C-alpha cells in the first residue's frame, strides 16, 4: 500500500530553520493520521539526500550538535555563495492555521474519496502557497546548507517509492526514457509550423505516457524533469479538476495563483486551452515501486518487462489515440476545407498511420532489499546504490544509443512501392512513386502541382473536388509541395493545434468529448513562419507610422482590422495584433513576394522606412555536460581541461580533481563542521594515511559530544570512520556521489530558468519552438541575438538587472518575491545561431543548426585562464554562421565559470564587447570599414606575443578608421592572446579572438541588406 | 564497353574565362572561378557539355539530330546521351617569371603542379587501352615527369631559379634528358612542388573588381561593387569525351569534332570572356 | 608564403625602437619606414640600397652598434636623427637578409667590420637584388604598418 | 575475381530524395554496383518487369563494398548518424571494447569516429550547382536551377568488390562505364585476389546494407540489441530501374558499416519462408547481405 | 587481499585435475542468477589442445576460448609451465560485466608451451552434447559452484545459454 506520503512528505515543515537551536513533532498535520517513523520515512530519508552521511547520521538526526544560530544557504553547485535569511519570518502561530485555511479551500471543496488527486492536488501547490507567505526558502539542513528544504521533502518522498517497494518483500525500479531521433524528427518540416508541432509532438507524446505513472502512482514518481514548475503539469491538473467538478469561483485561486508563477504572459493555457511552449524533454526518467494496482488494490510481479511493455504500449496508445481524433475532427470539417483531403488520406492509408513517427528507448534496472538492508535495518554503504543503480541506467542507455533505429524503418513499405498499389492523390506518379518534400525519406501520398493553370490542374487531378476548397488547400498546402502520411498528419496537427489535448490530457477524457469540445468554437490559432519573423521591424515600425504612409495600401488589406479572436502563442503577436496593421497576413505576397515586391519597395522608398530583410536568426542552446554533472563528475566544472573520457582513470587528474572538491565540500558546511571535516580532508598525503587519521583528529568530535547531551551513547566507534571513508569514496573515485536530492533540486533548477528562458526570449521578439530550459530552440530576429545570447547565459546562472516575470534575479539564485531558489552557474552553456534566409529549406537550417552545435561542442578548444596558466577549454561556444561564414565566442574565459559574486560579471563579456562595437559602429562614430580594414592589421596582431604592442596595433587600427577623431573604445587585454583550437574539421574558423568578433559582426550585418 | 573510344583534348583560353559557379560572401570574391576539389579552376562536364552543344546547334543546324542524341536530346528525354565529357583539369596556367641569370630571358611560362599532372595520368591511363586513343608519348612524358615529383622541374632546362608572378623565389633543375615539349608552344613548363604551386597558380588567377555606374551623372549606383575571378588568357585545361558505339556517333566524331576549333565557354561573353580552342590530341602530338 | 615575417618583423621593430634613443630619431625612423619601401618598389632596391647607405654615416663606430643590436639587443645608435633612421632602416634589411640565409651572417659581421668587403657586401647584396626585392615586401610592410602604429605622428 | 572501381573524377550517389544541395552517399549501394555491371552485361532480349531477375541472370553473386585507398583499406563503420573510414587494424580490438566499461567505450569509439577517421583524409564534399539556359534568349530558363553534393578524392580512391564468376570477369577488365548519378565516370579493372569465405565469428561488419524481410520488422526490432552492437538501421530504397523506368523498392535495411551480432544470421535464416527465401537469395546475388568479419579480410553471405 | 585462476570449456573432459579450489573467498566473478552466465571471459590468442587439455598462446586476434575466473592457484604443481599476472581490474574481456571490479585481482592461466617443432592450424568449433555441459556441471560448475540444484530453477536455461555463448578454437592436434 501507498497514497499516503502526506505523512512523510510533511516529516519536516517549512518552518525547520526556526526550530532548531531556539530561534523563539512540530505541526505534523491538522488534516491527516500522525506520520509514521519505524522504517519507512527515516531509512528514506538517510537514503535520499547527501547530508545524512556527509556531517554524520546520528548528528544529523541529532540536528543540533554542531550548531548554527543562524541561517545560510549556499549553492548547490557553487559552495562560494554564502545567501542569508535576513530576519523576515513566516508569521507567528498567532497567525499561522491563516495559511492552514488556505489548505482547505481546495482540498476540503473536493471530495476526498480520492487520494491520489489531494496528492497530485497538493503535489504543485505546497511551494507556491507558501511563496505568498513570504517563507524565504530555508534551506534543508542549518549546519549542512546544501539544499532547499523542498528538494529534501520530494526527495524523500519521490525514493519512498523505493521504500514502500522494498517495505513488502522485495522490489524497486528504475525506469528511463528516451525518444529516439528527436534531432531528426525535428528538421522533418517546411514552414515553421511543423516545427513547432513536432517539438511539441515529441513532447506531448511523452507527456502522455506519464499521465498514466501520475494518476497510478501519483505525482512525485518521476525524477526528471521535476514537476514542480511545468507548464504541462499545471494545465493538466487545471483541466484535470475542470472535469472531476469546480465551480469558476472556488478553484480559480489555484489557476491564477498558477497563471503568475507559471505562464507569467497574458497569453495563458486557459485562453489558447493548450500550454503554448513544448517544454518537455524527449528523456525522463522515473523510479518505481514494485507493486501494481489494477484497480483497488495493488500486487507485485518480478518481471523484469513489468513497466517496459507497459511505456510502449501507452505510446503507441497515445498516437493511435490522436490518429483516431485527427480522422473524427477531418470528418467533422469534411467541406471546410483542407479537411476533407485529411480525412481522404486518413481513410486511405491507415495501417500507415498505425506506427508512430517517433521511437523510444526504455531501459529498467532493479533493486533488492540485498545491499540496502541487512536483516530488518540498513546497512553500509546503503547511500551507495541509487548512485550504483543510476549509473547502471544511464551506462544501459549510453550503450543501447551506440544503435540508431529510424522511426521509418518501422513501416511495411514493401509491397507498397513493389507495386503501383500506393495511393497517390495529385500528380500519379511516372517513376512509381515521389519522396515527400518534407522528409525526403517517405513516399509521398499527395502531389500538389507546381503550376501551370493552378486552378483546374489541382481538380483535373482530383486532389480538390470544387472551386471553393481551391483557396482553402493552397493556403496550408503550397504548390510543389509532397507530403508523406507523417508530414500531412503534423501539417493536419498544425492547421489545428488544439488536437493535441487528446494526447495532453492523458486518459482523462474521451477523444470523442474532447473532439466536440472544441469542435463548436471557432479559434483561429496562429503560428508565425520565416517570413513572419523577417518582417518584424517592418511591423513594429507600421504600428508607430500607423497612416503616414499606409495610402496606396489602403485597399490591400494590409491596413485592415482584426477579425474577432485570433491569438497565439507568440508573444509578440498578442501585443500587437490589435493596433491597427494585421498580423496574420503572410509577408510572402506583400514585400517578400517576387511580384508584389516592386511595388511594395517603392511604396517604402517615397515613405522612406526600412526595407525589410529577408533574414531570421534560428538561435539552439546546448548545455555542456549535464548528464554526468546528474551523474556526479565534475566535467561540467573543469569544462575543457578534465573530460568525458578522463573518468577511466580519474585517479589520473587527482591533481586537478582534488583540487576543487577539497573546497566544494568544506565550503558548504556551516558552522563548526567547518571546521570539523576540513582537516580529515586530502588524509592520505598528510604524514597521515586512511583510516589511520580516524582518531587523529577526533578531538574536534570528541570535543563536541560532551557540549549538549541528550543521545544515549556518546560513544562514537563508527561515526568518524564511515564519514572519512565516504568523502575518500568521493574523492578517491573523485566524483560528487549522487542522491534522489541532487537530481531534484538540479531538475528544479532546470525547470526554473526554463521558465526564465521563456521570459527572456519573449522579452525579445522570439518565437520559442521549443524549451528545455538545459536546452532550447527558437527563432528570433537576427538584430537580437547577442543581447539575447549575453542575457541567456547569464540568466542561465542568474545574472542581469530586470524583475523577469515575477521573480528576482540574484548572483546564482532566483528570488521569487522572498525565496532564494538555487540555479545553474557552474553550468556551462553553448550556444548556436544561423542566419537563414526565410526561402531556406528548413531541413537544412535545422540540420546544421544542430551539427554545427553538437560538432563545435567537441572540435573547438580556446585558451583558457586556469590559475594563471592557460588550458585549452573545450565548450562555452557562442557559434555564429552565414551563407559561407563562421564565428565561435567564447563564453567564459575562465575555468570553472565562477567561484565569487564578482566572477557573474566576467561571464558573456566578449559578446558584451560585440555589442559595445555594434552599437558604435552604426552611431556613426566608428566606420564599417573597421571590418575591411581589419585584415591589413591581422597579422600583425595575431603575431604580436605581447600586450602592450597588440594594445598600440588594434588602437591604430580602430584610430585610422575612426569618424570621429576622439573615439575611446578600449578593447580589453585579456582578449588579445586567447587562440582558438579547430583540429580535424572542414571549416575555416579563425584561430585568434578578435578575428572572431570581427567575423562576428560581420555575419550579423550581413542579414540586414 | 559502351564506352568504345575517347578523344582528350587541351583547352586553350584564347580570352580570360569565367566559368562561375556558386556566388557567396566567404571567398573575398564575390564570382569565383569553378574550383576544383584541391582549390584548383577546373570546367565541369556539365559546363562543357551545354557550352559545346549549343556552339555546336548554333554552328551546324542541319546536324541537328546527330548532335540532339549524342550530346543529349533536350525536348526527348528518353535516351541517354552517347556522349560524356571529362571535367576539365587545369594542365597548365601561364605564370610571370623573371628570370635570374639564365640563358634564354623569358617573360611567362607554363606553370603546374604534380597534382595535377597526377590527375592528367589518371585520365590518360583510364583511356589508354581503347585500341585506337594510344597516345604513349604523353603519358610517357607524364611518366617521367611525376618520377621526380618533389623537386621543382623545369622542361626546358636553362632557368635554374626564377622569381614566379613577382613574389616566390624557387630554384629549378633539369629532368636528366630533353623530353621533347608536351605542347608545341615556344614557352618553358615548370613543373612546380603542389605546396609551392598552389601559391603560384592562385597568384596567376586575375581577380577584377567591377561596378555599375549610372549612366546620367557618371556615379556609381548604390551596391553596384563586386569582385570576379578569370582563368588568364593560354591557360590550358585537360577534358576527354568518350563516345559510345552508335553510328551517329560515328558520324558526330567524324564531321563535327574536326571542324571545331574554337568555342565559347563559360559566362560574361560580352566581357569577351570565354573564347577558348579546342586542341585535339590526335593530330598534335 | 610570407607569414614568419611577421614574427621577424615585430621583434626586429622591436630591437631598432628601443635602439632609437631619441624620440625624434624615433618619428625620423618613421618616415623612413613609409618612405622607402615606395621608392624601393618603384626604383628598385639597388638605387634604393645605394641612397640608405648614403644617407647612413657607416662610420666604424655606427656599424660597431649595429652589429651589437645583431646580438647584444642592449645596444644604442647615435648620430643625428637623419642618419640615425637611415642606419636603423639599414639594419632592417639587414636583419631580414640574416634571418632569412639570403645572406650568411658571418660574411655580413665581417662585412661591417672591415673595410675591403663593404664592397663585397654590396656587391653580393647586388647580384641577390631581384630575389630581395620579391621576397621582403611583406616583412617592409610589416614594418611600414608597425612604425606607423607604434611611433607617434610628429 | 578481385574489381576495383576507380572513379575518375567526382562521383554523385544520390540517397533520400530531392526536396541546401543533394547529398551523396560515401559507398555506393549494391543496387548501383549490379545495375552497372548489368548495364555493362546486357542484352536487349531477356527482359522481364522482375528487375533483379534479369539482374542475377546477367551476373553472378557479388561481394560488399570497401575503399582502397595506396594499398590500405578503409572500411565503413557507424555508430548511428556518424559514418567513418577506418582501416581493419582498428576494427580488431572493438568487440572488446563494444562491451567494454562505460567511460573506456565512449573514450575509444569516439577516438575511432574522430581522429582514426580517415574519410575527410579522402572524402571531399564538393557541392555543384548547374542551370539550364533557353537556346533563343541566352539567360536561365525560368525554374531551372539544380543543386547536387557530389563526392570528390582527395586523393586516389577504390572501389573494391569480389565477384565469384570468373567467366564476367573477362569482359570486365578496362571497361569504362558510367558508374553513379548524372552522367559520371569511372573505370573497372579485374584481379585475381585471395580472400577467405564464411568465417564463424561472433561479431560481423556489415560492408552492404543487410536488408529485412519486412515480415520480422516487428520481431527483429522490438528487440534490436539482440543483432547489432553498433550502426544504424533505416529504410532505404533499392534504387532505379532502367527497364522500367521507376523506383524500385523500399525496405528496412542494416546499413552497411554496422556492428552486426552472430545471432542475426540465425534469426535470418529462421524467418523466411520458400518465396521470399529466393526473393532474398537474389538480393544477396546481386550484393546486399555482406559480412566481414573483425579478425581479417574475410567476406560470407548471410543466406548464401 | 584477493586473487583468482582460470578454467576452460573445451569439448573434451581435461578439466578434473585443475585447481583445489571451489569458493576460496565468499562472491564470484562469474554469477549464478537465473539468466544465465554473468561476468563471463573471452581471452583471444589461445588455442586449446584438447588432449590433456592446454591453451597454447597463437599469434592470432581472432583465436579465441572463454574461461572463468574463481579466487585459488592450481595444486601447488605449477609455477613453472603455467602464466599469472595482476592486472588493474579492467584488462578483462569479460561478456556481461554485472558487479564492480575490485581495481585490482591476480589470475593465473593454464599455459602451454608453443610447441615450435609443429605447423599449427587452428580451427574454432562450436560446444555440442548437450550431455558434455549438462555433466561438466557435475564435473566443475557444481565443485566450483555449489549453488548447483539449490537455487537455478531452470535448469535447461543455464544449459542453453553455454549452447549458445560458449564457442572456442582448438589446435586439431
Ligand atoms: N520537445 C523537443 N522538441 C525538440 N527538440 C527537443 C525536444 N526535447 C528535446 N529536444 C532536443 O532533441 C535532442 C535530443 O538529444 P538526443 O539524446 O540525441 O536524442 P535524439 O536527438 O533523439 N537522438 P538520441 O540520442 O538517439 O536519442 C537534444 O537537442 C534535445 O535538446
Ligand atoms: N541524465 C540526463 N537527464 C536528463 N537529460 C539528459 C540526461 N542525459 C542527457 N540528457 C539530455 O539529452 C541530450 C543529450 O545530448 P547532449 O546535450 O550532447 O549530452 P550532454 O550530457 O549535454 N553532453 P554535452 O555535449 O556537453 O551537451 C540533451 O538534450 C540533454 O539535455
Ligand atoms: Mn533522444
Ligand atoms: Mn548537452
Ligand atoms: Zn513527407
Amino acid at each position: 500500500f501507498l497514497d499516503y506520503k502526506i505523512i512523510a512528505l510533511l516529516h519536516d515543515p517549512p518552518n525547520k530553520a526556526w526550530v532548531i537551536t531556539g530561534r523563539a513533532a512540530k505541526y505534523i498535520i491538522n488534516q491527516l493520521f500522525g506520520k509514521n517513523y519505524s522504517e519507512k520515512v527515516d531509512n528514506a530519508d538517510k537514503l535520499a539526500s547527501s547530508i545524512d552521511r556527509y556531517l554524520g547520521s546520528i548528528v544529523y538526526k541529532e540536528r543540533s550538535l554542531f550548531e548554527n544560530r543562524s541561517i545560510f544557504l549556499k549553492n548547490i553547485l557553487l559552495s562560494n555563495i554564502q545567501r542569508d535569511i535576513g530576519n523576515l519570518f513566516p508569521k507567528d502561530k498567532s497567525k499561522l492555521d491563516n495559511l492552514i485555511l488556505e489548505y482547505k479551500k481546495l482540498l476540503n471543496v473536493i471530495n476526498k474519496t480520492n487520494l491520489i488527486l489531494k496528492y497530485q492536488l497538493f503535489y504543485l501547490i505546497y511551494e507556491l502557497v507558501w511563496i505568498d507567505s513570504k517563507y524565504e526558502n530555508t534551506p534543508s539542513d542549518t549546519r549542512n546548507p546544501t539544499h532547499t528544504i523542498f528538494d529534501h521533502l520530494y526527495a524523500t518522498a519521490a525514493m519512498m517509492n523505493w521504500i514502500l517497494s522494498l517495505e513488502k518483500e522485495a522490489k524497486g525500479y528504475l525506469l528511463g526514457i528516451d525518444t529516439i531521433g528527436v534531432a531528426d524528427f525535428i528538421s522533418k518540416g517546411r514552414k515553421t509550423r511543423d516545427l513547432w508541432i513536432s517539438s511539441y509532438l515529441v513532447s506531448a507524446l511523452l507527456w502522455y505516457v506519464i499521465t498514466w505513472f501520475i494518476e497510478e502512482y501519483g505525482p512525485d514518481v518521476i525524477l526528471f524533469p521535476s514537476l514542480r514548475f511545468n507548464q504541462f503539469y499545471a494545465f493538466y491538473l487545471l483541466e484535470k479538476l475542470r472535469k472531476e467538478g469546480v465551480s469558476e469561483d472556488v478553484i480559480d485561486e489555484i489557476k491564477e495563483l498558477i497563471t503568475k508563477y507559471i505562464f507569467n504572459g497574458d497569453d495563458l493555457f486557459e485562453n489558447l486551452k493548450i500550454p503554448p511552449y513544448p517544454i518537455i524533454p524527449g528523456r525522463i526518467t522515473l523510479i518505481l515501486p514494485g507493486l501494481i494496482r489494477e484497480g483497488e488494490e495493488y500486487k507485485k510481479v518480478q518481471d523484469d518487462n513489468c513497466f517496459i511493455s507497459k511505456v510502449k504500449e501507452r505510446y503507441n496508445e497515445g498516437w493511435r489515440k490522436l490518429i483516431e481524433g485527427l480522422r473524427c475532427y477531418s470528418e467533422r470539417k469534411r467541406e471546410d476545407g483542407f479537411w476533407n483531403l485529411v480525412c481522404r488520406v486518413l481513410k486511405l492509408t491507415e495501417d500507415l498511420l498505425q506506427t508512430t513517427p517517433l521511437n523510444i528507448r526504455v531501459k529498467q534496472v532493479s533493486v533488492t532489499e540485498d545491499e540496502i538492508f541487512n536483516n530488518n535495518k540498513l546497512r553500509s554503504d546503503s547511500w551507495k546504490i541509487y548512485d550504483n543503480k543510476y549509473r547502471q541506467l544511464v551506462s544501459e542507455f549510453k550503450k543501447s544509443k551506440l544503435v540508431k533505429v529510424t522511426p521509418e524503418s518501422r513501416l511495411k513499405l514493401f509491397e507498397l512501392t513493389k507495386f503501383d498499389k500506393l495511393p497517390q492523390i495529385g500528380e500519379k506518379s511516372k517513376r512509381g512513386y515521389e519522396f515527400c518534400t518534407s522528409c525526403g525519406v517517405l513516399p509521398a501520398v499527395v502531389i500538389m502541382p507546381k503550376e501551370d493553370e493552378l486552378e483546374k490542374k489541382l481538380i483535373d487531378l482530383g486532389i480538390a473536388r470544387d472551386e471553393k476548397d481551391v483557396r482553402s488547400i493552397k493556403n496550408m498546402i503550397s504548390p510543389g509541395e509532397r507530403l508523406c502520411p507523417w508530414c500531412l498528419v503534423k501539417r493536419a496537427l498544425g492547421a489545428e493545434p488544439r488536437l493535441m489535448r487528446i494526447l495532453l490530457l492523458g486518459d482523462l477524457y474521451s477523444v470523442e468529448k474532447i473532439v466536440n469540445e472544441i469542435v463548436s468554437r471557432d479559434v483561429k490559432i496562429e503560428i508565425p513562419s520565416t517570413s513572419d519573423i523577417a518582417s518584424i521591424k517592418t511591423f513594429e515600425e507600421m504600428i508607430e507610422k500607423k497612416n503616414e504612409i499606409c495610402e496606396d495600401l489602403k485597399e490591400e488589406e494590409v491596413c485592415e482590422k482584426p477579425s474577432e479572436s485570433v491569438l497565439s502563442m507568440w508573444q509578440w503577436f498578442n501585443k500587437n495584433y490589435y493596433n491597427g496593421i494585421n498580423l496574420t497576413i503572410d509577408p510572402e505576397e506583400y514585400w517578400f513576394s517576387e511580384k508584389r515586391r516592386r511595388y511594395y519597395f517603392s511604396v517604402f522608398r517615397r515613405h522612406r522606412i526600412t526595407f525589410p530583410s529577408p533574414y531570421y536568426a534560428l538561435v539552439r542552446a546546448d548545455s555542456d555536460y549535464l548528464g554526468d554533472l546528474l551523474e556526479g563528475k565534475l566535467t561540467p566544472y573543469l569544462a575543457g581541461i578534465i573530460d568525458s573520457g578522463d573518468y577511466a582513470n580519474i585517479s589520473e587528474k587527482k591533481e586537478e580533481v582534488n583540487k576543487l572538491l577539497e573546497e566544494y565540500l568544506v565550503n558548504a558546511g556551516s558552522g563548526s563542521i567547518v571546521d570539523y571535516v576540513k582537516t580529515v580532508l586530502k588524509c592520505i598525503r598528510e604524514n597521515l594515511n586512511k583510516c589511520s587519521c580516524a582518531e587523529k583528529i577526533y578531538s574536534n568530535e570528541v570535543a563536541k559530544v560532551m557540549f549538549r547531551v541528550n543521545v544515549e551513547k556518546a560513544n562514537v566507534e563508527e561515526e568518524v570512520k564511515n564519514s572519512l571513508e565516504y568523502f575518500e569514496t568521493i574523492l578517491n573515485e573523485g566524483r560528487i556521489i549522487v542522491t534522489p536530492a541532487w537530481h531534484v533540486s538540479i531538475s528544479s533548477a532546470l525547470n526554473r530558468g526554463l521558465l526564465v528562458e521563456l521570459e527572456l526570449v519573449n522579452k525579445h521578439k522570439g518565437f520559442v519552438i521549443y524549451a528545455g530550459g538545459d536546452d532550447l530552440l527558437a527563432m528570433l530576429p537576427v538584430d537580437e541575438v547577442l543581447d539575447f545570447i549575453k542575457e541567456s547565459r547569464r540568466a542561465f546562472a542568474g545574472f542581469g538587472t530586470e524583475k523577469l516575470g515575477n521573480m528576482c534575479l540574484e548572483n546564482g539564485f532566483v528570488r521569487i518575491n522572498n525565496a532564494y531558489y538555487p540555479s545553474l552557474p557552474i553550468v556551462g552553456r553553448s550556444y548556436s545561431v544561423i542566419i537563414a534566409h526565410y526561402a531556406d529549406p528548413l531541413f537544412f537550417v535545422i540540420n546544421d543548426s544542430y551539427n554545427l552545435l553538437e560538432e563545435g561542442k567537441e572540435i573547438i578548444r580556446y585558451r583558457v585562464m586556469y590559475n594563471g596558466e592557460y588550458k585549452d577549454a573545450k565548450k562555452d561556444v557562442a557559434i555564429f554562421r552565414y551563407q559561407g561564414l563562421t564565428s565561435v565566442i567564447p563564453l567564459s574565459l575562465k575555468r570553472p565559470i565562477v567561484s565569487s559574486v564578482s566572477d557573474f560579471n566576467e561571464i558573456a563579456s566578449i559578446i558584451d564587447v560585440i555589442l559595445e562595437l555594434k552599437k558604435r559602429i552604426d552611431e556613426g562614430r566608428i566606420s564599417v570599414s573597421l571590418l575591411y580594414d581589419y585584415e591589413k592589421y591581422k597579422h600583425l596582431i595575431v603575431a604580436s606575443d605581447e600586450k602592450y604592442l597588440t594594445e598600440f596595433l588594434v588602437k591604430d587600427w580602430i584610430k585610422r578608421n575612426s569618424l570621429r577623431k576622439h573615439v575611446e573604445f578600449t578593447i580589453d587585454e585579456k582578449l588579445y592572446g586567447v587562440r582558438l583550437t579547430i583540429e580535424n574539421y572542414p571549416i575555416k574558423i579563425p584561430n585568434d579572438l578578435i578575428s572572431n568578433i570581427v567575423y562576428t559582426l560581420r555575419i550579423i550585418y550581413g542579414g540586414e541588406k | 564497353p559502351y564506352y568504345a573510344f575517347a578523344e582528350p583534348f587541351f583547352i586553350h583560353a584564347i580570352t580570360h574565362l569565367h566559368v562561375g559557379s556558386g556566388s557567396s560572401v566567404e571567398e573575398e570574391i564575390a564570382l569565383p572561378f569553378q574550383r576544383d576539389e584541391l582549390g584548383y579552376p577546373t570546367i565541369y562536364a556539365s559546363s562543357l557539355k551545354g557550352a559545346i552543344k549549343s556552339f555546336l546547334l548554333k554552328e551546324f543546324p542541319d546536324k541537328r539530330d546527330v548532335i540532339y542524341k549524342v550530346l543529349g536530346e533536350d525536348e526527348n528525354p528518353e535516351e541517354a546521351s552517347l556522349g560524356t565529357f571529362l571535367d576539365a583539369i587545369l594542365f597548365a596556367i601561364p605564370s610571370r617569371i623573371i628570370e635570374i641569370d639564365s640563358a634564354k630571358p623569358y617573360v611567362w611560362v607554363y606553370v603546374t603542379t604534380y597534382e595535377l599532372l597526377k590527375k592528367v595520368k589518371l585520365y590518360l591511363d583510364s583511356i589508354s587501352q581503347l585500341s585506337n586513343a594510344s597516345f604513349s608519348n604523353l603519358k610517357n612524358k607524364i611518366d617521367t615527369i611525376l618520377a621526380k615529383e618533389g623537386k621543382n622541374i623545369t622542361l626546358d632546362s636553362d632557368l635554374k631559379s626564377a622569381i614566379l608572378n613577382e613574389d616566390f623565389y624557387v630554384e629549378l633543375e633539369a629532368l636528366n634528358n630533353k623530353i621533347p615539349s608536351i605542347i608545341n608552344a615556344g614557352v618553358p613548363l615548370l613543373v612546380l612542388e603542389d605546396s609551392i604551386g598552389r601559391e603560384v597558380i592562385n597568384r596567376s588567377l586575375i581577380r577584377v573588381r567591377r561596378i555599375r555606374i549610372d549612366r546620367d551623372k557618371k556615379v556609381v549606383e548604390t551596391g553596384g561593387l563586386w569582385s570576379e575571378e578569370y582563368v588568364p588568357m593560354k591557360t590550358i585545361f585537360f577534358s576527354v569525351l568518350l563516345g559510345k558505339e552508335s553510328k551517329e556517333s560515328a558520324i558526330f566524331a567524324s564531321c563535327i569534332l574536326r571542324n571545331l576549333r574554337y568555342v565559347i565557354l563559360g559566362g560574361k561573353e560580352t566581357i569577351g570572356k570565354g573564347i577558348v580552342e579546342l586542341r585535339w590530341v590526335k593530330d598534335v602530338i | 608564403l610570407y607569414e614568419e615575417d611577421y614574427k621577424l618583423a615585430l621583434e626586429a621593430f622591436k630591437k631598432v625602437f628601443n635602439a632609437l634613443t631619441h624620440y625624434g630619431a624615433k618619428q625620423a625612423f618613421r618616415s623612413r619606414a613609409r618612405d622607402l619601401v615606395e621608392e624601393i618598389y618603384n626604383s628598385g632596391f639597388i638605387p634604393t640600397f645605394f641612397y640608405i647607405i648614403s644617407k647612413a654615416e657607416l662610420n666604424s663606430d655606427s656599424l660597431d652598434s649595429l652589429i651589437s643590436l645583431f646580438s647584444s639587443d642592449n645596444a644604442i645608435l647615435r648620430g643625428s636623427d637623419e642618419n640615425v633612421s637611415y642606419s636603423a632602416y639599414l639594419f632592417i634589411i639587414l636583419y631580414y637578409l640574416i634571418k632569412r640565409g639570403i645572406i650568411e651572417q658571418k660574411f655580413l659581421i665581417q662585412a661591417l667590420r672591415c673595410e675591403k668587403t663593404r664592397l663585397d657586401l654590396i656587391d653580393k647584396l647586388y647580384n641577390l637584388a631581384p630575389i630581395i626585392s620579391a621576397k621582403i615586401r611583406t616583412y617592409l610592410l610589416a614594418i611600414k604598418r608597425l612604425s606607423e602604429a607604434l611611433i607617434e605622428a610628429r | 575475381k578481385r574489381v576495383l572501381i576507380k572513379p575518375l573524377e567526382p562521383l554523385m550517389f544520390r540517397s533520400q530524395g530531392e526536396f541546401t544541395a543533394a547529398q551523396s552517399l560515401i559507398i555506393p549501394r549494391p543496387s548501383t554496383i549490379a545495375g552497372m555491371l548489368g548495364y555493362i552485361l546486357f542484352n536487349k532480349s531477356s527482359g522481364t518487369g522482375d528487375w533483379l531477375s534479369d539482374l542475377t541472370n546477367l551476373l553472378a553473386t557479388i561481394y560488399g563494398t570497401f575503399i582502397e585507398t595506396n594499398g590500405e583499406y578503409l572500411f565503413p563503420l557507424r555508430m548511428g548518424n556518424h559514418l567513418a573510414l577506418v582501416d581493419q587494424q582498428h576494427l580488431i580490438n572493438l568487440p572488446t571494447l563494444l562491451e567494454k566499461e562505460y567511460e573506456r567505450r565512449e573514450k575509444g569509439i569516439y577516438e575511432l569516429f574522430y581522429d582514426k577517421n580517415k574519410l575527410f583524409q579522402i572524402i571531399n564534399h564538393q557541392d555543384r550547382i548547374g542551370i539550364s539556359i533557353d537556346k533563343s534568349t541566352r539567360t536561365v530558363k525560368e525554374h531551372y536551377l539544380y543543386s547536387a553534393r557530389y563526392l570528390a578524392f582527395k586523393k586516389e580512391v577504390n572501389y573494391v568488390i569480389f565477384i565469384d564468376n570468373d567467366a564476367i570477369s573477362d569482359k570486365i577488365n578496362g571497361k569504362i562505364v558510367n558508374f553513379g548519378g548524372e552522367n559520371r565516370i569511372a573505370k573497372l579493372e579485374v584481379d585475381d585476389y585471395k580472400v577467405d569465405t564464411s568465417i564463424e565469428e561472433e561479431y560481423y561488419l556489415a560492408l552492404s546494407p543487410i536488408l529485412i524481410p519486412d515480415e520480422a520488422l516487428d520481431n527483429f526490432l522490438d528487440n534490436i540489441s539482440d543483432y547489432v552492437a553498433m550502426g544504424k538501421v533505416d529504410k532505404i530504397s533499392l534504387g532505379f530501374d532502367i527497364a522500367n523506368t521507376k523506383r524500385k523498392e523500399m525496405l528496412t535495411a542494416i546499413l552497411e558499416g554496422s556492428i552486426v551480432k552472430r545471432s542475426i544470421i540465425d534469426f535470418i535464416k529462421n524467418e523466411i519462408k520458400n518465396d521470399l527465401r529466393y526473393r532474398f537469395s537474389k538480393y544477396e546475388k546481386i550484393g546486399y547481405n555482406t559480412l566481414m568479419s573483425l579478425c581479417k579480410l574475410a567476406l560470407r553471405k548471410i543466406l548464401s | 587481499s584477493t586473487q583468482r585462476e582460470y578454467v576452460f570449456i573445451p569439448i573434451t573432459n581435461s578439466i578434473t585435475i585443475d585447481v583445489k579450489i571451489t569458493i576460496g573467498g565468499s562472491d564470484h566473478i562469474t554469477n549464478i542468477d537465473e539468466r544465465g552466465i554473468h561476468n563471463v571471459l573471452v581471452i583471444t590468442g589461445y588455442a586449446v589442445d584438447e588432449k590433456n587439455g592446454r591453451l597454447v598462446p597463437t599469434l592470432d586476434p581472432c583465436d579465441y576460448v572463454k574461461g572463468i575466473l574463481v579466487a585459488g592457484t592450481p595444486q601447488q604443481a605449477q609455477s613453472n609451465d603455467f602464466l599469472t599476472l595482476k592486472l588493474p581490474a579492467n584488462k578483462l574481456y569479460l561478456i556481461r560485466k554485472k558487479g564492480n571490479i575490485s581495481d585490482d585481482l591476480k589470475i593465473y592461466i593454464p599455459y602451454s608451451s608453443p610447441d615450435a617443432r609443429n605447423s599449427m592450424k587452428t580451427k574454432p568449433v562450436s560446444i555440442s552434447d548437450d550431455t558434455i555441459v549438462n555433466n561438466i556441471i557435475k564435473e566443475v560448475f557444481d565443485k566450483i559452484y555449489n549453488i548447483t540444484q539449490k537455487e537455478k530453477v531452470k535448469i535447461e536455461k543455464v544449459k542453453e545459454d553455454i549452447k549458445e555463448l560458449f564457442s572456442y578454437y582448438a589446435l586439431e592436434q
